[PDB]
């Protein structure tokens, strides 16, 4: 999920612009829910996932807010010591402590019910995997016991009227989430919120720790430690699940890294390119980032250095020249099936070959697999989520950077071979593979584009609609499942703020018994496809003037 | 009046609720949610509590077992019980509102029952604050803020230390899975600030 907040110093025809694109995949009915609340201290408009009480994407006419997953390390695993003689117990601080346990029964449609036990320790629920007679792992979340507080903080934050009131709420949100702020005066802010553990000296947060007691967390770090910035000198705040702050450590996931190669640069670039941006320009960044190949910029210089001394007639040479002329912005051909340029296919084949030759070659099986993905892998239905630079690619990037990289190359991923040679060998595989499939005339190569699918099953893989309700979109776009933009103090409007969003397929997922689909079942699907957007109203007058229907309930609690 | 809940929908069907107190506000919210995404929410409820098999069958038993094994319901309930009256009103109001609509739905299903319920062979039931809380808990928390691979990580490190030896192994682990990388583009510029904490990257816990 991405987000960019443009402040007073970089906003054109406005004081602040917030553009947010949460990415959780695409679903039907829509991932988020459009809602406006007015009363009980609230006055907001926006949309929110699964219709949470609190709006994750919205504004209250004074400030606006958004999020992107933080991917900080707020989870550690404790290796508990068990005893075959003491089932149900574990050793903690010199005493055999009784675990928590509960009986669960899975009722099964047209099947036999199934009962089992779930076990928990002072560190958290016991994992099913990796169990022995003497060991069990408990997953410890720094946010454990703060689920509701986070739900409430996400709600109360909607009432904030300034940085201080808002951060007060951000301090109560315990999940690892990036919160962003913007207001009518052109102030902008960012907080990498969440509960983070105060670990014992010597604790490597990337590896498990003994659950016997000596490695228990001291407690939780204070809000002071949470990365945050208010009105940065840069004049903008951009994030795409990249690092919040210098020296801030990332999630322990082996497949997740914050290194030199990061997709957020694609956004920084567009924001620095222009001294000031208008709302339309800020919104356009969605379109551009959604079509931007994320690997071209990373490896092109390497591809260039390796092929700089080859003759025109060398096919490897022309592949790179093809990439050199490309902006990396994929566009669909008239067939709505293929891409105008073959760059992503070239990069994909090459990158795959480079990883296999380098990173994959240096890692022992079966861990080698973790570094083989090029990041272009997909099915016929298209990506189930955002596209990113693969972990293998990021590691490879550090390697091709040579001394410019601050990561010691403990082992040479090129195993003593000149990098140029390995890069050339991969280019050769690329030309062989592609030329044999598309012919020897690159100029008429029509490579497959990725498509996008609004899936009928929710991110859990659970049906939330009939299969037939699945929707398709020719062009895959690396963008938010939804996109919303808030513009404060727009100069061309009579309102102190303007906002827009797009909730595809539509506000409603309702289908009557006779199959009659609701009027708002699919009226935002084409809008999503063409990077369109519709207005979010806030004031009583705006809502009234754009009223479609009304209803008044009278009920006593 | 204090008991009035106005619901105004705009030209895209987006609802705007108007109410005096908290419970009434979120009652309106839940009402419209039940109207727009009842099947979606019912299945999301089952996703977050692990009761999908009950309606979809054997292919979801493992999914269900995994969900229930990844949280502690009683802990969620205790958190709800400790909520102040005002905060409770949020979850209670939201639940009640959904229930008002669900009741109308199960009274006149021939016109109000979303087709999917007929298709998947069941009908919707009442919601309690727990259910509402769990939609958020089960998605945002148990899924989007619950990431770790430390066990796999240690396996890798072990394999690396066996392949390259202890010292070089550790160093390679810090090459493929570095703790921090100073060249990483950050949302906050270095001129602004940096993170004070320094962490162990030698797995000293062993
Ligand atoms: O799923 C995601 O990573 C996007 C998201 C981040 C934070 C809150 C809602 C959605
Ligand atoms: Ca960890």
């Amino acid at each position: 999920s991405n987000m960019w907040v443009i402040g007073k110093s970089k906003a054109q025809d406005a004081k602040a612009i917030m553009v947010n694109g949460p990415q959780a995949g695409w679903y039907a009915p829509a991932y988020t829910y459009g809602i406006g609340l007015h009363g009980a201290g609230y006055d907001v408009t926006g949309n929110t996932p699964f219709a949470y009480p609190g709006l994750v994407f919205g504004h209250n006419g004074v400030i606006s807010w958004g999020s992107t997953a933080g991917f900080g390390d707020d989870v550690d695993i404790f290796a508990e010591r068990l005893s075959a003689e003491k089932p149900g117990y574990y050793l903690h601080n010199g005493k055999w402590v009784k675990m928590l346990s509960r009986e669960e029964t899975i009722t099964v449609k047209n099947g036999q019910a199934e009962t089992f036990t779930v076990w928990r320790t002072v560190h958290g629920n016991i994992l099913q995997t990796d169990q022995t007679t003497q060991t069990a792992y408990a997953k410890s979340r720094a946010w454990d016991g703060k689920e509701l507080a986070s739900l409430l903080a996400w709600t109360h934050q909607m009432k904030a009227k300034n940085w201080q009131e808002w951060t007060q709420q951000a301090a109560k949100q315990a999940l690892t989430i990036n919160w962003y702020y913007a207001d009518v005066n052109g102030n902008i802010g960012y907080v990498h919120t969440g509960a983070y553990p105060d670990r014992q000296s010597g604790h490597d947060p990337r590896l498990p720790v003994p659950g016997t007691g000596k490695w228990d967390w001291k407690g939780l770090l204070p809000f002071e430690m949470n990365p945050k910035v208010y009105n940065p000198q840069s004049g903008y705040i951009a994030n795409w699940n990249n690092s919040p702050q210098k020296d801030y450590p990332a999630s322990d996931l082996f497949a997740f890294l914050w290194g030199g190669a990061d997709r957020v640069t694609e956004i920084d670039r567009l924001l620095e390119q222009k001294p000031r941006l208008t709302a339309d320009q800020a919104w356009d960044v969605i379109r551009q980032t959604s079509r931007q190949d994320l690997n071209l910029r990373l490896f092109l210089p390497t591809l260039q250095a390796a092929t700089s001394g080859l003759t025109q007639s060398d096919p490897r040479r022309q592949l790179v020249e093809t990439l050199t002329r490309w902006d990396g912005i994929n566009l669909l051909n008239d067939d709505g099936k293929t891409w105008q340029q073959p760059g992503s296919a070239i990069l994909n084949v090459w990158l795959t070959s480079m990883l296999k030759r380098t990173v994959v070659a240096a890692v022992p099986m079966p861990f080698d697999k973790w570094y083989s993905a090029s990041g272009y892998e997909t099915t016929q239905d298209g990506p189930t989520g955002s596209l990113n630079i693969s972990v293998g690619a990021k590691i490879l990037y550090e390697a091709v950077q040579g001394d410019k990289s601050p990561i010691p190359q403990a082992v040479d991923l090129f195993a003593g071979k000149p990098q140029q040679e390995v890069v050339l060998a991969a280019l050769e595989d690329t030309w062989e593979t592609l030329s044999k499939r598309y012919g020897n005339n690159v100029s008429n190569w029509k490579t497959p584009a990725m498509a996008l699918t609004f899936r009928a099953n929710n991110f859990f893989g659970v049906p939330q609609a009939a299969a037939e309700e699945t929707r398709h979109q020719a062009e895959y776009q690396n963008r938010g499942t939804e996109n919303d933009m808030i513009v404060f103090s727009p100069t061309t409007s009579d309102r102190p703020v303007l906002a827009w969003d797009v909730v595809a397929p539509g506000q409603s997922g309702f289908i009557a018994p006779d199959g009659t689909v609701d009027k708002h079942y699919e009226d935002q699907l084409k809008m999503y496809e063409n990077f369109g957007r519709k207005s979010l109203w806030l004031t009583k007058q705006d809502v009234e003037a754009h009223k479609e229907s009304q209803e008044v309930l009278h009920v006593q609690r | 009046s204090s008991s009035e809940i106005k619901i105004v929908r705009d030209e895209y069907g987006m609802p705007h609720i108007y109410a005096n107190d908290t419970w009434h506000l979120f009652y309106g919210y839940g009402y419209v949610v039940a109207q727009d995404r009842l099947f979606q929410m019912e299945m999301a409820r089952r996703s977050t509590q692990g009761t999908v098999a009950e309606v979809l069958g054997k292919d979801f038993v493992k999914f269900d077992k995994d969900i229930r094994r990844n949280y502690w319901p009683d802990a969620i309930r205790a958190q709800i019980a400790a909520l102040s009256p005002e905060d409770m009103s949020i979850l209670q109001g939201y639940a009640d509102g959904m229930n008002a609509w669900i009741d109308k739905v199960n009274t006149n299903p021939e016109t109000l029952l979303p087709k999917q319920f007929n298709t998947f062979g069941f009908t919707p039931k009442r919601w309690e604050p727990f259910d509402v809380a769990m939609i958020f808990v089960g998605t945002m928390a148990n899924r989007f803020s619950d990431s770790t691979s430390e066990i796999d990580n240690l396996a890798l490190l072990t394999a690396l230390k066996d392949k390259y030896g202890v010292s070089q192994g550790m160093a390679v682990f810090n090459q493929l899975k570095w703790l921090v990388n100073p060249s990483a583009p950050t949302t906050i510029a270095v001129q602004e600030s940096n993170y004070p904490l320094k962490f162990n990257q030698q797995n000293s816990q062993t």
